[PDB]
RNA sequence: UUACUUAUUCAAUGAAGCGGAGCUGGAAUUCAUUUUCCACGUUCUAGCAUUCAAGGUCCCAUUCGGGGCUGAUCCGGGUUG
RNA sequence: ACUGUCUAAUUAAAACAUAGCAUUGCGAUGGUCAGAAAGUGAUGUUGACGCAAUGUGAUUUCUGCCCAGUGCUCUGAAUGU
């Protein structure tokens, strides 16, 4: 049969991301002596919005400490930092919506964005609309500090690694329906092409697992093992459960 | 002091760019560089058995000078001295009729890898003169062990080049001595002592002694202090 | 057209007050008072720290 | 000749001078190029025995080739 | 004593002495006489009526001419093999594969007169 | 089982301020004197910050120009993790 | 459900898609996928309001009981293989 279509999108060819009108990438500042040892002030020169993307970008100028000239950086933008507002990065840094401060430095219940998975990376955890991440706790004794991501998990990382105070603009996007085929379609249009999406249960055999017989149906259990191969794997991978969620979810 | 002013400059974290320093520590080096010198390092690090690492014990520069001096006195002709030789008892062998001899039995500095070698197998040598860098060291490492059996007094000395100068060519290995003139037999016999006490007689104890296993500073001050703490508080 | 600004006299593509060419007067009006502000300001800073070190 | 004792040390490979010298050695050669020129046999006893040669026109190579 | 002050923490390939050129035998023993002379540059003159016109009425030359010859080395042949000032020239790629020169000559010349000196009509 | 770092692995940077010590402060209470631990140029403002830095000092034989040191503390060349 | 889509050249449909609804995997030393290999590649100018994988099919209403079997899954067991 043929290769099925979730083994045909990493070879790359129609399925990269369209990327031709995105600002360029958001990422922190670099880390340095300014940075890890004092704090650096800039001015938010604009914010803006980025394509395929929910959250608008924060374009902030800092100076060169080494070398005369101005040298402009793309923040994510946290809700309520506004164009001319003074940013301030580094260890030493007060605790305002909008800065860039070690975990290290800010007390538990700390809210902040764009944070950094190794410290210097310029930003992982957190970048998506509405998202942050809060401070649970800090062990100052090989200076982790634990902290508890969007999806619930609680991981612990440097207390180096970096973070901006506040939340990321532009939350409750997904409230709102789309209401139509249309908008979908304009949504993936600046995203990739993953859309619409043909149900493999209405395609024949040589083409998925799903396919064929003379009603539309699966004809196994559609939950398949980790250790399944390439052109194995459509339906619920590894699910350890199914069926209707009853109850509260939001883990202990 | 008249019109001229006092402005001076903050350079303390986010005003007045920062002036001019030397950054020759943090310099990105060219790989050939990055690789000699983390050569050097890698070899340090390990621990380095007894049979190498017996060099690295090099001998003293005056022990050395001295040696160098008696050892310049006995240096092989040059071109010129020979071809100069030649006409000599070209002519005066050829006619006035002396045996292959119108010249006297040279005495110079025996030189050369296997040369030497077999100079100290047969006893012939009274001090052999080993460099310390040769970098496929297995040409010499076994030197000392067999000048140690066969009782020829060494020496481990820096300047394989040095060796060279005093042989007129660019490198040598080795440098030895057999033959000495009367003259200079006493200085030789100088020289042999200071030497054997340096070497012979420290092979066997040198012979058990591993070396390396030497932290980089960092690495040491971090276990200096933590040591220092630890323990005694 | 910009290669066009070549082929024209100094005088159209300057006005004659400083920041001519490139800002908008109000705005050029606004960095000199600022600009006098803030360096008056900072004498009042340092005088005040000045005296901060000396009384504490 | 010094030959001889090269022939004789170079048969030891677990010996505790060779496995110091096969370590540094090796890392070496990793970090230089997939095949460069060496500047000298480093082992002039084997060379010498399969016909090389200290005059002009005589050349060392030094290559990498992946295992398995 | 101490080491070099570098204040850049790039290093770069040192700049090192370029000697010229000084071969120990000639490139090509002798040289290439001109590829392209007057003669080789301008092929015929082009007599059909329309161009004879161009003559009388235009005080225009018109010649058949060498494809590998431009508006410089046209202008000049045509100056030196005719001793006769030159306007401008006009070329184009006749679709036989050849090109031809539309010449002007300057108010001195006389196109006319220049065309049945060197013997075409 | 848990420590080490040079093999191997990962990230960063036109390999820029690492590690160790010293200056001055000061919380700190002295059980002889310091036993230590933090620090040790930037936060009302949508300005300005570049010519090896002005200053100070020593030179060239006083030219116009130009150099050294200090300003900017020492030490180890492990680019930083 | 709608607008929309397909069997160029016998099927335009009730088929496909769609918004909506639900389930699944994954915190990057990762999930899914590419490649003979690699200091290789898609998602990724990305980070859970995300990417990837299935099902059902607008709204309203409602989605009962069964985990023995086949799957999938597990901070479980242990003296059988
Ligand atoms: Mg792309
Ligand atoms: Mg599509
Ligand atoms: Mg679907
Ligand atoms: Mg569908
Ligand atoms: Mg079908
Ligand atoms: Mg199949
Ligand atoms: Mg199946
Ligand atoms: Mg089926
Ligand atoms: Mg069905
Ligand atoms: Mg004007
Ligand atoms: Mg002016
Ligand atoms: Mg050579
Ligand atoms: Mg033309
Ligand atoms: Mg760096
Ligand atoms: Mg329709
Ligand atoms: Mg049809
Ligand atoms: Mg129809
Ligand atoms: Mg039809
Ligand atoms: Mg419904
Ligand atoms: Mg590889
Ligand atoms: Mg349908
Ligand atoms: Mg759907
Ligand atoms: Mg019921
Ligand atoms: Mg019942
Ligand atoms: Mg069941």
């Amino acid at each position: 049969g043929r290769v099925i279509r979730n083994q045909r999108k990493g070879a790359g060819s129609i399925f990269t991301s369209h990327t031709r009108l995105r600002q360029g990438a958001a990422k922190l500042r670099t880390l340095d002596y300014a940075e890890r040892h004092g704090y650096i002030r800039g001015i938010v020169k604009q914010i803006v919005h980025d394509s395929g993307r929910g959250a608008p970008l924060a374009k902030v100028v800092f100076r060169d400490p080494y070398k005369y000239r101005l040298r402009e950086e793309i923040f994510i933008a946290n809700e309520g930092v506004h164009t001319g507002q003074f940013i301030y990065a580094g260890k030493k840094a007060s605790l305002n919506v909008g800065n860039v401060l070690p975990l290290g430095s800010v007390p538990e219940g700390t809210i902040v964005s764009n944070v950094e998975e190794k410290p210097g990376d310029r930003g992982a955890l957190a970048r998506a609309s509405g998202n942050y991440v809060i401070i649970i706790g800090h062990n100052p004794d090989e200076n982790k500090t634990r902290v508890r991501l969007p999806s619930g998990a609680k991981k612990v990382i440097s207390s180096d690694a970096r973070g901006v105070i506040g939340v990321i603009a532009g939350g409750g996007r997904v409230d709102k329906p789309l209401l139509k085929a249309g908008r979908a379609f304009h949504k993936y249009r600046l995203k990739r092409n993953s859309w619409p999406k043909t149900r493999g249960v209405a395609m024949n055999p040589v083409d998925h697992p799903h396919g064929g017989g003379n009603h539309q149906h699966i004809g196994k259990a559609s939950t398949i093992s980790r250790g399944a191969v390439s052109g194995q794997k459509a339906g619920l991978i590894a699910a350890r459960r199914t069926g209707l969620l009853r109850g509260s979810q939001k883990t202990q | 002091n008249p019109l001229t002013h006092s402005t001076p400059k903050n350079f303390g974290i986010g005003q007045a760019v920062q002036p001019k320093r030397n950054l020759s520590r943090y310099v990105k080096w060219p790989e050939y560089v990055r690789v000699q010198r983390q050569k050097k390092i890698l070899s340090i690090r390990l621990k380095v058995p007894p049979t190498i690492a017996q060099f690295q014990y090099t001998l003293d520069r005056n022990t050395a000078a001295e040696t160098f001096k008696l050892f310049n006195k006995y240096r092989p002709e040059t071109a010129a001295e020979k071809k100069e030789r030649l006409t000599k008892e070209a002519a005066a062998v050829a006619e006035g009729k002396s045996k292959q001899d119108a010249s006297p039995k040279p005495y110079a500095v025996k030189y050369g890898l296997n040369h030497v070698v077999a100079l100290i197998e047969n006893k012939k040598a009274k001090l052999v003169l080993i460099a310390n860098d040769v970098d496929p060291i297995e040409l010499v490492v076994f030197l000392p062990a067999l000048c140690k059996k066969m009782g020829v007094p060494y020496a481990i000395v820096k300047g394989k080049a040095r060796l060279g100068t005093l042989v007129n060519q660019k490198t040598s290995a080795v440098a030895a001595l057999t033959e000495v003139r009367a003259e200079d037999e006493a200085a030789l016999a100088k020289l042999v002592s200071t030497i054997d006490a340096n070497f012979a007689d420290k092979y066997d104890e040198v012979k058990k002694h591993w070396g390396g296993g030497i932290l980089g500073n960092k690495a040491q001050a971090k276990m200096d202090k933590r040591a220092k703490n630890s323990d005694s508080a | 057209r910009p290669r066009q600004y070549a082929t024209v006299s100094k005088t159209h593509k300057t006005v004659s007050r400083a920041y001519g060419g490139s800002r908008c007067a109000n705005c050029v009006k606004e960095r000199i008072i600022r600009a006098f502000l803030i360096e008056e300001q900072k004498i009042v800073k340092k005088v005040v720290k000045e005296q901060t070190e000396a009384a504490k | 000749g010094a030959y001889k004792y090269l022939e004789e040390l170079q048969r030891k490979k677990q010996s505790d001078v060779l496995r110091f010298l096969q370590r540094v050695r090796v890392w070496e050669y990793r970090q230089k190029n997939v095949i460069h020129r060496a500047a000298r046999p480093t082992r002039p006893d084997k060379a010498r025995r399969l016909g090389y040669k200290a005059k002009q026109g005589f050349v060392i190579y030094r290559v990498r080739v992946r295992r398995g | 004593k101490a080491l070099k002050v570098r204040t850049s923490a790039t290093f770069r390939l040192p700049k090192t002495l370029k000697l010229a050129r000084a071969p120990k035998y000639a490139s090509k023993a002798v040289p290439h006489y001109n590829r392209l002379d007057s003669y080789k540059v301008i092929e015929q003159p082009i007599t059909s009526e329309t161009a004879m016109k161009k003559v009388e009425d235009g005080n225009i030359l018109v010649f058949q001419v060498s494809m590998k010859a431009n508006k410089y080395q046209i202008k000049k042949a045509v100056k030196e093999l005719y001793e006769v000032d030159v306007l401008k020239v006009n070329t184009l790629v006749r679709p036989n594969g050849t090109k031809k020169a539309y010449v002007r000559l300057t108010a001195d010349y006389d196109a006319l007169d220049i065309a049945n000196r060197i013997g075409y009509i």
